[PDB]
RNA sequence: UUAUUGGAGGUAGAGCACUGUUUGGACGAGGGGCCCCGGGUUACCGAAUUCAGACAAACUCCGAAUGCCAAUUAAUU
RNA sequence: CUGGGGCGGUCGCCUCCUAAAAGGUAACGGAGGCGCUCAAAGGUUCCCUCAGAAUGGUUGGAAAUCAUUCAUAGAGUGUAAAGGCAUAAGGGAGCUUGACUGCGAGACCUACAAGUCGAGCAGGGUCGAAAGACGGACUUAGUGAUCCGGUGGUUCCGCAUG
RNA sequence: CUGGUGACUAUAGCAAGGAGGUCACACCUGUUCCCAUGCCGAACACAGAAGUUAAGCUCCUUAGCGUCGAUGGUAGUCGAACUUACGUUCCGCUAGAGUAGAACGUUGCCAGG
RNA sequence: GCGGGGUGGAGCAGCCUGGUAGCUCGUCGGGCUCAUAACCCGAAGGUCGUCGGUUCAAAUCCGGCCCCCGCAACCA
């Protein structure tokens, strides 16, 4: 994967997690659920 | 003095010392590493774990012991002491 | 000319590969179920000792009657778990046999359960 | 069931006699009927093969099976997992319904038939029938087809030795050339 | 001259010469044969010399076995240079050859006439020699 | 330190079961120079197969001596 | 660095052989790779077994797809090599995001700084009938200290006090 | 004896010949339903029992192959003495290959006969 | 010692970045001219130095080998 990604809590906007994608295979922002520690539960987590 | 020419080798990796860390008939504590190894030339026996980079590693306090598993496997089981 | 495979040896291979993270202890017997096109068969063992506990059977007697083979299943479920009751096997795991977990093999299962054998 | 009706009763009791049979479950049976059309074609156009899959389907009046290359081949042009064939298997009722119409209907149709080859046999029983194109069959017809293509017929028989699916095939009344 | 087609390495690590012979102790092919009763290298050359030599005096009569093969490279350094700076290059073909070792058999001819050619051969060879029979 | 016992490991030697290297025998899957869709036979036989014989730091069906790690282990230190 | 220096070559990391059957071990010794890749090529559940050869068969040829038999792995395993893997670690499908958060008895490696393995506990989950498995990938390369600066968060501080 | 399910390095396997079927296990008969096919009730699943030991399977015989395998000897080697010899000698250890031989399994638990 | 190049008969592209052989001249058949040249029209011709490797696939990438070219070959 050719991209740094970081993932953001839809609901509190904090950037938990980060991980790479590959750009042209992914070329939209991903998305994907995640725990959410400060929600303590699992919620959307979107690239920025 | 005649000109020289280079080798293309002098290169080799760090040695990752590989294998038995502890011996059979051996007591171990819990987690004790007892055999490091690519793949699984010894198998997780008994009470033995395999670690991702297949680390062999005792789950509880015993002795070590080295098994055949067959006509051509070893494993490595940990067994508590009376 | 076409081989034809043998159920069973197949089915055995695939028992085999279920066995590697299924085993029977004293605390916690497995269920074995064999399934034949006529009769099932269930053993409560206990691999560590390598000893049956209980047992049951369409074959047997007071399970066998006129019933469909599910119909069937479930009595020896409910037969099993009553057995193990009495052994105090209140815990159990469910080996398959390497047969898939659906129709008469589920319905034992679940008739076990019903009955109070958990799994 | 005009066809099994004859393989239960007459060809059963021929088999039996000739080959001394001790028990019924000796006597040989088609366990299967698969027919193959390899379309290479499919790679220079994917319509090729589109076209194929509704003859077949049609021939054989259930949806075929399309078969993905094994390997790459340069020569083909051929890339790995590419679409490059269809299949189909008839068995029970739909197997019997197709091989009496192949040898009542679709065989006649063939032009010039001089009958089916005698040599046409793996050594295992199991025989295999080459058509040059898929005309000959009733359902397809030539207006509807842009190109005539062959296709693979193999039927395979619980015979052990070719002979006895000779006799199992010549029983079904199968022409053959001689 | 006898050599391998090809060899998965090139530059190889140079035999052990101490020992006895492992194999090959015995005529097998012939009627006579010329056994090594000393230890050294033979050359792709050496071997050739010793052939020919055997076949002009058995006059093409017999048949000629040769029993070694060079499989083993070996390398040299390019002339006038320093020490390091890598393994030189191949330079020759080199079978081992250990004390029992039957170099060559010969058929199809007298022992006279075998052991005049054997004799031939064994001045071409670095190691001494001695005039072999097979055995029952 | 030694004795006793258990274990890890693949070297020496050996071997050719694998990967390569290699000698001499036979022998052919299948047609060409050859004799008829109507048969044959004095290359290649390259596929392959087989019998015997050799080779290897980066081959192994094998496999020591030693050395190494241990033991509610004994003797001596 | 250098079998004087220059010139040429080289500098970190991974795999093998040299390495003398634990581990470790050098030369400008013999061979190769790395500075990634994958949103599945991860997790789980269920299911499945190769390469090759012979024979029969149309387009079809040594070789395409089909069928039977033999075939113990000569296949495959993202990518070097080695060690492993056919109870799969290989292939297919369904559902998913554990490519979790807080951690961590003990252990390996080790001058230091680092590096490696880790049962188990808690929280919140995914797959599974369930037992259970899951803190990426068959394992081992794919990486760079500190200072400084940028961005986001923060029941922390705020030079008389806010 | 048979079956289910375990243990063991194939002495347990492979191949070839033979034998066997109230029950049991299959093959088998269908696809209405649960469920299933990247097509196919082939398989899986389910509902069954007309037919059949044909095959699988189980049992018996065998040593062709695979497997196991000495004793003796040999190679190698720890130590020692001697030497510089592609070494020698002594002592302990001691293969591989091959040979005689072994071997067509041995067993635990549970339910039936 | 270290680089570069070897492609229809000639000279020169294509390689970097695998799937694609180009351009000019020459050659060949026809035409124009009394004839030739020039000119016009149509057409053919390179296993990409050679053996290997990797790859589904090699002019192209990688390694030898042969040939050719350039540069270096210093301090005593
Ligand atoms: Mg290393
Ligand atoms: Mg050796
Ligand atoms: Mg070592
Ligand atoms: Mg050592
Ligand atoms: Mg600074
Ligand atoms: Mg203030
Ligand atoms: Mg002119």
């Amino acid at each position: 994967m050719r991209v740094n990604v970081t993932l953001a809590c839809t609901e509190c906007g904090d950037r938990n997690y980060i991980t790479t994608k590959n750009k042209r295979n992914n070329p939209e922002r991903i998305e994907m659920k995640k725990y959410c520690p400060r929600l303590n539960k699992y919620t959307l987590h979107r690239e920025t | 003095k005649k000109g020289v020419s280079s080798t293309k080798n002098g290169r080799d990796s760090e040695s990752k010392r590989l294998g038995a860390k502890r011996a059979d008939g051996q007591f171990v504590t819990g987690g004790s590493i007892l055999y490091r190894q690519r793949g699984t030339k010894i198998y997780p026996g008994e009470n033995v774990g395999r670690g991702g980079d297949d680390t062999l590693f005792a789950k509880i306090d015993g002795v070590v012991k080295f098994e055949r598993k067959g006509r051509d496997k070893k494993q490595v089981s940990v067994y508590a002491v009376a | 000319m076409i081989s034809k495979i043998d159920k069973n040896k197949v089915r055995l291979k695939r028992h085999a590969r279920v066995r590697t993270n299924l085993s029977g202890t004293a605390e916690k017997p497995r269920l074995n179920v064999y399934r034949s096109n006529k009769h099932i068969y269930a053993q409560i063992i206990d691999d560590n000792k390598g000893v049956t506990l209980a047992q049951a059977s369409s074959k047997d007697s007071d399970i066998a009657t006129t019933a469909t083979k599910v119909e069937l299943a479930t009595k020896v479920g409910e037969a099993i778990a009553k057995k193990a009751a009495d052994k105090g096997i209140k815990e159990i795991v469910f080996d398959r046999g390497g047969y898939l977990y659906h129709g008469r093999v589920k319905a034992l299962a679940e008739a076990a359960r019903e009955s109070g054998l958990e799994f | 069931n005009r066809l099994k009706e004859k393989f239960n009763t007459e060809v059963t009791e021929n088999l039996m006699k000739k080959f001394n049979y001790s028990s019924v479950m000796e006597v040989p049976k088609i366990d299967k009927i698969v027919v193959n059309m390899g379309v290479g074609d499919a790679v220079q156009n994917s319509k090729v093969l589109d076209n194929a899959v509704e003859e077949l389907e049609l021939i054989t009046g259930q949806k075929p099976l399309v078969t993905k290359a094994k390997k790459s081949i340069a020569t083909f042009r051929l890339r790995e997992g590419m679409p490059i064939g269809a299949k189909v298997t008839l068995r029970g009722e739909r197997m019997y319904e197709f091989l009496d119409k192949l040898i009542s209907v679709s065989l006649p149709r063939v032009r010039d038939f001089q009958g089916v080859s005698k040599k046409a046999f793996d050594g295992r029983g199991n025989y295999t029938l080459g058509v040059k194109e898929q005309l000959i069959f009733p359902e397809i017809d030539y207006d509807k087809v842009s190109k005539v293509r062959g296709m693979d017929i193999v039927i395979v028989t619980t015979a052990n030795t070719d002979e006895e699916a000779r006799e199992l095939l010549a029983n079904f009344g199968m022409p053959f050339r001689k | 001259m006898l050599l391998p087609k090809r060899v998965k390495y090139r530059r190889q690590h140079r035999p052990k010469t101490t020992g006895r012979s492992k194999g090959g102790n015995y005529v097998t092919f012939g009627e006579f044969g010329l056994q090594a009763t000393t230890t050294s290298w033979i050359t792709s050359r050496q071997i050739e010399s010793a052939r020919i030599a055997m076949t002009r005096y058995m006059k093409r009569g017999g048949k000629v076995w040769i029993k070694i093969f060079p499989h083993t490279p070996y390398t040299k350094k390019p002339l006038e240079v320093r020490m390091g700076a890598g393994k030189g290059a191949v330079e020759g073909w080199i079978a081992v050859v250990k004390p029992g070792r039957i170099l060559f058999e010969v058929a199809g001819v007298s022992e006279e006439v075998a052991r005049e050619a054997l004799r031939l051969a064994s001045h071409k060879l670095p190691v001494k020699t001695k005039f072999v029979k097979r055995e029952e």
